[PDB]
């Protein structure tokens, strides 16, 4: 767990929200379509977890973003001046331009 | 000047059978609107998820 | 008028329903249905209740920059004197 | 049906040298609205018959009980007030219905929840029709809020604050600017001469 990789890890969390929807429009179709209380009992049961495991994942994901301690405003970069890589790069055009 | 109304006791009155029916016809087609709701709203957000 | 107009339109449809369904009435069932959605609403209040819903020693990383600024006072009174 | 639907028949008002007080009855009697159940029909019957046996109106009605259409109040020589009633002993009847003669017309009062529910069913119905309009239309993004796709931009020219101090060099749109004002100070310098 590093840099981009919590990122990824909210990729994970991604594919689930759009669902709660169906699925909450499936509990009712049980008391709805197939006039069951009972498969509503199940589907009820389950659609209550995609609620509380992608929100208990935002707070524990935030906190993680708390632990990492990066800071709550973008820092104002300095006009970088000579990075190493950029002058052995001119270098290497100024040889190849000799 | 107001007062122009006033009271009158009589009967609830009644209410036809039918007005039922519409209890009924009104509230199905308004889940209906409810599932197909959500489910229009999971094809585009899965989309926008995309 | 354009509100009875659908009211007609409702109407209209529902007895297309019993066009193609003569004597099937399921309003009476429809009691016992709702009563469905009266058990069904309960369990899904208590239900609810079962799951878990929201760190002090992030609060005592706070004593951990005061004791830092204590040791920061008795550092720079070093450089003040050499006293330790 | 019997509820606010129009009656009148003006010719007869006109003929009978205008309302005063049995003869209004008589226009109740012309109403569809007029109930042969009434006592006010056995009565007519009476008059028919015995004629003299008769006395005014309500010493004549409370004393016989059943259907009545007693005038409560009236408006001369506009409105005219009359209560429908049901009798049972020399103390007791049953308030009922309304009916009044609303200039040469007559309207059932109507009851207070009906029109009440009727106007909230009505403002409801407003309320849908103005969901269903709007709806599948708000074209969310995440990325770029609440996006309503259009055929061409301009007609008119959270917490996310946050970016570089001085930005320059850089870039930001400034997705348009004073393509409008090219136009618009147009038109108004083709008014300037007229001003």
């Amino acid at each position: 767990s590093s840099d981009t990789q919590q990122v990824q890890n909210i990729l994970e969390l991604e594919a689930k929200i759009p669902d709660i929807l169906s699925s909450a429009g499936k509990c009712i179709e049980a008391i709805q379509l197939n006039n069951s209380l009972e498969d509503f009992r199940k589907y009820s049961k389950e659609f209550l977890e995609t609620v509380e495991f992608i929100s208990t994942g935002l707070r524990r994901q935030a906190l993680e973003l708390e632990k990492a301690e990066v800071p709550v405003v973008s820092l104002q970069p300095k006009k970088r001046y000579a990075s190493t890589p950029l002058s052995n790069l001119i270098f290497d055009q100024s040889s190849k331009l000799i | 000047p107001p007062s122009s109304l006033q009271f009158s006791r009589s009967q609830p009155p009644e209410s036809k059978e039918s007005d039922a029916t519409l209890a009924k016809c009104w509230k199905e087609k308004s889940l209906t609107s409810s599932c197909k709701f959500l489910f229009e709203a999971k094809e585009r957000l899965t989309s926008v998820v995309e | 008028p354009e509100v009875e107009e659908w009211e007609a339109n409702t109407l209209q449809e529902y007895e297309a329903s019993i066009s193609s369904q003569p004597k099937k009435k399921e309003a009476n069932d429809a009691y016992q249905k709702d009563q469905l959605w009266d058990q069904a609403r309960i369990i899904f209040m208590e239900e609810r209740e079962n799951y878990s819903w929201f760190r002090q020693l992030e609060i005592d990383r706070a004593t951990e920059e005061q004791n830092a600024n204590q040791m920061l006072t008795d550092i720079l009174s070093f450089m003040k004197s050499g006293k330790r | 049906d019997l509820t606010s639907i129009q009656w009148r028949m003006p010719e007869w008002v006109q003929s009978m040298g205008g309302l005063r007080t049995e003869n209004v009855l008589e226009y109740f009697s012309q109403s569809p609205f007029y109930s042969h159940k009434s006592n006010n029909e056995m009565l007519k019957m009476q008059s028919q018959f015995n004629a003299l046996d008769l006395g005014d109106l309500n010493s004549q009605l409370k004393r016989l009980t059943g259907i009545q259409f007693v005038i409560i109040h009236e408006r001369p020589p506009f409105l005219w007030v009359i209560q429908k009633q049901n009798r049972l002993n020399e103390n007791e009847v049953k308030p009922l219905t309304v009916y009044f003669v609303c200039n040469e017309n007559i309207y059932m009062a109507p009851n207070a929840y009906t029109l009440l529910a009727t106007r909230m069913l009505n403002a409801t119905y407003c309320f849908q029709k103005a969901l269903t309009k709007i709806e599948k239309f708000p074209q969310y993004n995440p990325q770029e809020g609440y996006t309503y796709p259009k055929l061409s931009n301009d007609n008119l020219e959270e917490n996310k604050n946050q970016s570089i101090e001085n930005a320059d060099y850089s870039f930001s749109p400034e997705d348009f600017s004073v393509v409008r004002a090219f136009m618009q100070s147009l038109h108004s310098s083709k008014e300037a001469p007229d001003v």
